[PDB]
């Protein structure tokens, strides 16, 4: 008690996608350092923001190409220090439908995102200083939001016609919100995180639609949570006192406008509940920023599973990083600037930290 | 001959054309059962208008309309009611179920499912017509079914027929009265979505016309019966010259060419004068200058905005009956002189005119009177963008906390589509400023 | 087209129901035995809506009576309006809940259950286009807060697109008529507020001063109280079996009520009420009813608007009326009164109007509100919770059936966090510049 932080932010830049190099598109979002100015293409006015770190992935050419790693050890590895410092982290992303959120977060084979790396890095950081003094413990879960249900990734399965187990939200009356379930699995080293990792990822819910081929239909959640016992001087029983932390790394689903990409059936139910999910979480990050001016404002996390459970992870104890995702083509005006004006706002969210 | 299709979206364009259909039957001498009995005289002819009328060899004339409701009450009403045997038996319930006043059911839930259907019962339609002029959609900003239906279908048919005057006779809300909260927000999606596909939308108010029928016509407890029989008169004028024989007759591309100087300021008022008792039909003259002046009188309008609030860029006149021509060139002129009703700079011939020798009909019922002379006032003015401010206003009160939006995101929308709209109508607004601004080298 | 299926859960639904159809029937001209002995045609246009035909031109009921006591169903059947349901929609037991959310929730309403979830389905496959749902429940007992709440969280599961609405007996402030009314009502209070669109919320004594001021009642029974209820379930499910001129449903009504998704909870009431005498120094017009209807001594929630404000008001006239008087007579509320709305929606009022008023009256009008003043009953219940939570009063009855008292804390932060969501909207705050 007594700490006092902020709810980072960072902002990356996709490259020209293949609709936006079939239909030759125009330059929009342009970086000159941490300030990111995006103005119409009528020559309109210009917009610019201010955020704490931005992330030109654009061409390869340019100077300070912000690759996956750069992103890494600028927000990953400070949030690993808080982590083994004993506080609990969270890292959410925010975008549009393919505006290059599980590219960053997870990634691809050949180059992996940030999930990928701080496991691996906090088995490092263990590996230098596991003494007999201090012992560790990992265990983790892997969790997915898809229509207003929660499933577990880290679950294999038979064959069946009838297989997607949903599990239940609780609220412990003082750890907070939970679920009611979620496999726990240890995870003692890297081979096992990463087959745990390709056991969730292909699990999680896909799609192919007109603005990815491989579509997120769904929120994921990877919950991974590291126990450190430690010593302090005292001649009875020691390695007696416990520390915690408890990682979880957000990728979210996209906005889904029905026209510029028709849906039917159930693709069309999993926007819709994706949709309200993310508005309720937009309303969030407004009211936390009212809170920063002072204002008496109520949150509203119940309306959703996404903002209920992730409720710590706002306000609350652990501390918070978001990452908003743009595109440089002049068609996605609007939502790249709903996008950086809810950055804007969760920039000034504060959130008293606790130390375990 | 000249052939229009008017679309009767929603209740309040049912009831309004309800009431044009019986204004039309009087006219022209159908029967509701579609019989005309003098044809035995004539023998042919053309008095059987086909810009309404389709006729069979049986005798039997059908109106080229569709109605569309989303809902079963209010068509069927329509079929088990006067006029049952008139109407062909596609008017379309195919609404199991309303849109529950979004914008989000009206457009993409059930906006998809019926529209196909009404598609090919206009294209049946069209192609039963040979000099198709048009369409007239009757609609209110302020439901689901005559905001996002109406949205879609003017989509469809500007992809469809393109180059026809779609004119729309549209509710506009009023800054008092309102029969819903979410009216503001299915205004300005509307706006958003018809304001690239319309060419002339003739806007109209309730409280307006109650203020009307208060005053004028002595009516201290009208309803929807007794109003929209005054919005059926105003089609009735700006359909006469179709039908009837004049001086200057006016088709609908002069209204879309002199009402509409830039293509988005296409958002003019209609106003008509002579609306007296039989008791006030008498003790008055009913000439020219007092129903041109009473045109311009702000307290008849029927559109609750100030003209002297803004200034005039457009005005078209539409005669009916015992008219001269001098008349209305003197009536102008004093119009002219009178300092009170500015116009732009660069609109210094800024009035239209026409003149049919048809004078109207009085439905058996009404509260209007027999006149030898009536007037139809289609205005553009600078002063609606107040109206529309008001209602941005209102947008932005809820938008800010995001209230009633989980309904149309819950029903197929981005809550960006939110966003965009009101830019629209931000621009919109500043172009209306724009030409209010005087010319200077 | 638009078909609602009824659900009746305990004594408190069932007394309604008997009286509800005995009600929709006097409307729609269903005699006793399920025959249509009607003047109208219009009676039938919509039969649909609330009946099924069957055979001979007989009309039953799309009802479904639920208990765990035969008491309740007997007494339907032996009764005036009692052979025209439907035999095999009375899914009854025996030993029923004891005032035990746990024993209808978890322990004999999972035995059962299963029976009326098959008769739900088979009275809605046999629906060309269903609408909602409509349980009639008391909370403060057993069965019609649990097995009711079960119903409609598996009705949600299984028809989530259609409208949930419940007419709920909330506990009144004074006089408790079961000593475990706390526990139970936050429990069903935590399971409506998650999975209901728009609940009704009733209170006996406020109909008790209804009784007793406007009408002079002086020994009013429960079929006078369930009297005035289904005058408001009628009228809130009129503009859809007859019509208007300006028409609405439970959808509308529900898009114009429900600014956020919780705040679902609504204050009924009816005009016109007067006694037997003093219907002859009464003028009958818009004014009079609109008068009476925002009245505090009309409503059935047993809360002061006078301390609160209103988020959003509902009026759904009945008769040949002028849209231009109802129209100024709300804006004249609305302006009078402006301290009693909010400023952060222009319009609070929802209008509807049917021209085919009641058998007996020339007009009439149902008035559904969204005010603050709610607050003031959860509140209640959640001091009383804690009151006996602080002890475990009562709650090894609960926990032996099968619960935890993780459940009980979970409730309690739901109904308050609601009340927290209705306090932040009456406090008629200035902003910097507005
Ligand atoms: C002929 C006449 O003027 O007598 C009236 C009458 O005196 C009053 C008092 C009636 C009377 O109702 C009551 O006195 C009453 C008693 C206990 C609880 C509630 C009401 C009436 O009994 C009730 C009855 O109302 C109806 O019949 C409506 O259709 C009503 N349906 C039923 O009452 C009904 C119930 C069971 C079986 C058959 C019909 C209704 C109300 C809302 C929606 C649909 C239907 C009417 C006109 C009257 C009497 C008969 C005195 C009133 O009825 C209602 C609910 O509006 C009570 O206040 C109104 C005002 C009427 O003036
Ligand atoms: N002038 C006039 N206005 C009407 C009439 N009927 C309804 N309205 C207006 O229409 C508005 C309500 O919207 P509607 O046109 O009824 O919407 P809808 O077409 O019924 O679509 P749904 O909401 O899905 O039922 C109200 O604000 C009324 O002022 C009418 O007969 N005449
Ligand atoms: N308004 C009204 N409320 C009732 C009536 N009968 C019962 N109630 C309420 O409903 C509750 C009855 O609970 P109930 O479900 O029957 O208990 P159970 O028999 O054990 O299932 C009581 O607490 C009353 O407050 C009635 O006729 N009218
Ligand atoms: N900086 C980049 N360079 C190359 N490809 C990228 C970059 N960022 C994103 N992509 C591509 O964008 C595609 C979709 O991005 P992703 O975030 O997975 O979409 P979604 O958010 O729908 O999951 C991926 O196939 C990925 O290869
Ligand atoms: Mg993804
Ligand atoms: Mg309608």
């Amino acid at each position: 008690l007594g700490s006092n932080s902020q709810v980072t932010v960072a902002v990356r830049v996709r490259p020209f996608s293949k609709r936006e190099k079939t239909e030759k598109a125009s330059q929009v979002v342009f970086t000159n350092g941490e300030e990111i100015t995006v103005e119409h293409p009528d020559m309109k006015q210009v917009y610019s923001f201010i955020y704490d770190v931005s992330f030109w992935s654009f061409d390869e050419c340019h100077p300070g190409y912000a690759s996956q790693t750069t992103v890494y050890e600028t927000l990953a590895a400070p949030l690993l220090d808080r982590a083994f410092e004993g506080y609990n982290t969270c890292l959410f992303a925010y975008g549009q439908t393919g505006s290059g959120k599980s590219y960053t977060m997870m990634g691809l084979n050949e180059e992996p995102g940030i999930i990928p790396r701080f496991c691996e890095d906090l088995f490092a950081q263990i590996a230098k200083k596991q003494t007999s003094e201090v012992s560790y413990h990992l265990e983790m879960s892997f969790f997915e939001v898809y229509n207003e249900k929660i499933h577990d990734l880290l679950v294999c399965k038979g064959e069946n016609g009838q297989r997607k187990q949903p599990l239940r939200a609780r609220e412990h009356p003082v750890s907070g919100p939970y679920v009611e379930g979620l496999s726990m699995n240890v995870v003692s080293s890297y081979s096992d995180i990463q087959s745990w990792l390709e056991l969730g990822n292909k699990q999680r819910a896909t799609a192919a639609t007109g603005m990815n081929d491989k579509s997120s239909r769904s929120h994921s959640v990877f919950t991974l949570v590291m126990t450190q016992t430690k010593t302090e001087v005292v001649e009875g029983e020691e390695h007696d006192h416990r520390i915690t932390s408890r990682i979880n790394l957000v990728d979210l689903a996209g906005s889904e406008r029905c026209s510029t990409a028709h849906s039917s059936g159930q693709r069309l139910k999993e926007g819709v509940s994706i949709n309200k999910s993310l508005l309720t979480l937009g309303k969030v990050i407004s009211a936390l920023s009212e809170q920063a001016n002072g204002k008496r404002v109520f949150i509203p996390y119940r309306e959703s599973t996404l903002t209920w459970l992730l409720k710590e992870s706002l306000g609350g104890n652990s501390k918070t990083a978001m990452i908003a995702t743009v595109s440089p083509a002049a068609s996605n005006i609007e939502e790249t600037l709903s996008t950086l004006r809810y950055a804007t706002q969760a920039r000034l969210i504060v959130n008293i930290a606790k130390v375990n | 001959m000249r052939e229009c299709i008017s679309i009767h979206v929603g209740q309040a364009g049912v009831q309004i054309g309800n009431a044009c259909w019986e204004l039309y039957c009087l006219e022209h001498g159908i029967q509701p059962d579609g019989q005309m009995p003098s044809d035995k005289t004539i023998g042919g002819g053309d008095d059987s208008f086909n810009t309404f009328f389709s006729e069979t060899g049986a005798g039997k004339h059908v109106p080229r309309a569709v109605f569309v409701d989303l809902e079963p009450t209010v068509i069927d009403e329509v079929r088990t009611g006067t006029y049952r045997q008139l109407f062909h038996p596609e008017q379309l319930i195919t609404g199991k179920e309303d849109a529950a006043n979004n914008y989000a059911r009206g457009h993409y839930t059930i906006g998809k499912e019926i529209i196909d259907l009404v598609l090919d019962r206009i294209r049946k339609l069209a192609d039963q017509c040979t000099g198709l002029q048009g369409f007239l959609v009757f609609h209110s900003f302020g439901g689901g079914t005559g905001s996002g239906f109406t949205s879609l279908l003017m989509e469809r048919l500007s992809v469809d027929y393109g180059k026809k005057s779609k004119l729309e006779f549209s509710i506009y809300p009023a800054p008092q009265v309102s029969t819903a909260v979410v009216e503001p927000y299915n205004s300005i999606l509307t706006t958003h979505t018809t304001l690239e596909h319309s060419d002339c939308a003739f806007m109209v108010d309730n409280e307006a016309i109650y203020d009307i029928c208060r005053r004028n016509l002595d009516i201290e407890r009208p309803t929807y019966t007794n109003l929209n029989r005054l919005i059926s008169q105003i089609v009735s004028s700006i359909t006469a010259s179709l039908r009837f024989d004049g001086a200057l007759n006016v088709d609908l591309t002069e209204f879309q060419t002199n009402l509409v100087p830039y293509p988005r300021i296409h958002f003019p008022l209609a106003t008509y004068a002579p609306v007296i008792s039989a008791e006030k039909a008498y003790h008055e003259q009913l000439s020219v200058a007092e129903i041109t002046n009473a045109c311009f009188e702000p307290a008849n309008q029927m559109v609750k905005c100030d003209p002297r609030h803004g200034k005039y860029m457009a005005c078209c006149l539409l005669y009916r009956g015992d008219v001269v021509p001098k008349d209305v060139n003197a009536a102008i002129a004093t119009i002219k002189t009178k300092r009170s009703i500015q116009f732009v700079d660069w609109c210094p011939t800024g009035f239209k005119v026409g003149i049919n020798y048809q004078p109207p009909t009085v439905v058996p019922g009404g509260d209007l009177a027999k006149v030898q002379r009536a007037v139809c006032m289609l205005s553009n003015t600078t002063a609606i963008a107040e109206a529309w401010a008001r209602l941005d206003h209102k947008f932005d009160l809820m938008y800010a906390k995001r209230a009633f939006v989980h309904w149309y995101v819950g029903e197929g929308m981005e809550e960006g589509e939110f966003s965009e709209a009101r830019e629209d109508m931000a621009a919109l607004e500043k172009d209306y400023e724009e030409v209010g601004v005087d010319s200077v080298e | 087209m638009r078909e609602i299926v009824h659900i009746q859960a305990g004594q408190c639904g069932n007394q309604i129901g008997a009286k509800f159809w005995e009600v929709i029937s006097d409307e729609h001209g269903i005699d006793p035995t399920g025959s249509y002995h009607g003047d109208s045609d219009l009676q039938l246009e919509r039969i649909n809506v609330y009946y099924n035909e069957a055979t001979g031109n007989k009309y039953v009921p799309r009802a479904i009576l639920v208990d765990l006591e035969p008491g309740t169903m007997d007494s339907v059947r032996s009764g005036p309006f009692g052979q025209i349901f439907r035999p095999d929609n009375f899914v009854f037991g025996q030993s029923g809940a004891g005032n035990n959310w746990a024993k209808g929730h978890y322990t004999e309403g999972a035995e059962l259950v299963d029976s009326v979830l098959d008769v739900v389905r088979k009275e809605s496959e046999s629906c060309d286009c269903l609408q909602g749902f409509q349980l009639t429940h008391s909370l403060g007992g057993g069965t019609g807060s649990g097995m009711g709440t079960l119903l409609i969280s598996k009705i949600r599961e299984e028809y989530p697109d259609r409208i949930m609405n419940t007419f709920s007996v909330m506990p009144s402030p004074k006089v408790s008529d079961t000593v475990v009314e706390p526990y139970n009502a936050t429990l069903s209070v935590h399971q409506l507020v998650e999975n209901t669109d728009e609940t009704y919320c009733i209170d006996n004594e406020a109909l008790y001063d209804i009784c007793f001021r406007t009408l002079k009642l002086t020994t009013p029974t429960y079929g006078d109280l369930n009297h005035l209820v289904s005058a408001t379930m009628s009228g809130v499910t009129t503009c859809l079996r007859f019509p208007g001129q300006l028409n609405a449903d439970l959808r509308k009504l529900a898009v114009n009520m429900v600014p956020f998704p919780r705040l679902h909870f609504f204050m009924p009431g009816f005009a016109p009420l007067t006694s037997r005498g003093s219907q002859q120094y009464r003028a009958l017009t818009v004014p009079e009813l609109t008068q009476q209807m925002f009245d505090s001594k009309n409503m059935m929630a047993a809360c002061d608007p006078r301390h609160g404000r209103y988020l959003t008001v509902a009026a759904i006239f009945r008769g040949r009326m002028s849209m231009k008087e109802v129209d100024e007579q709300m804006l004249n509320v609305q302006n009078k009164n402006s301290s009693y709305f909010v400023e952060w929606i222009p319009n609070n009022v929802k209008t509807a109007v049917c021209d085919i008023p009641p058998r007996g009256l020339k007009m009439s009008a149902t008035f559904i509100g969204n005010s603050t003043a709610i607050q003031e009953l959860f509140k209640r219940i959640s001091e009383q919770f804690t009151a006996m939570f602080r002890r475990k009063a009562f709650l090894h009855w609960y926990t032996g059936e099968g619960m935890d008292e993780m459940e009980f804390t979970e409730a309690e932060s739901n109904m308050n966090d609601l009340v927290s969501e209705y306090q932040q909207y009456q406090d008629a705050t200035a902003d910097e510049q507005g």
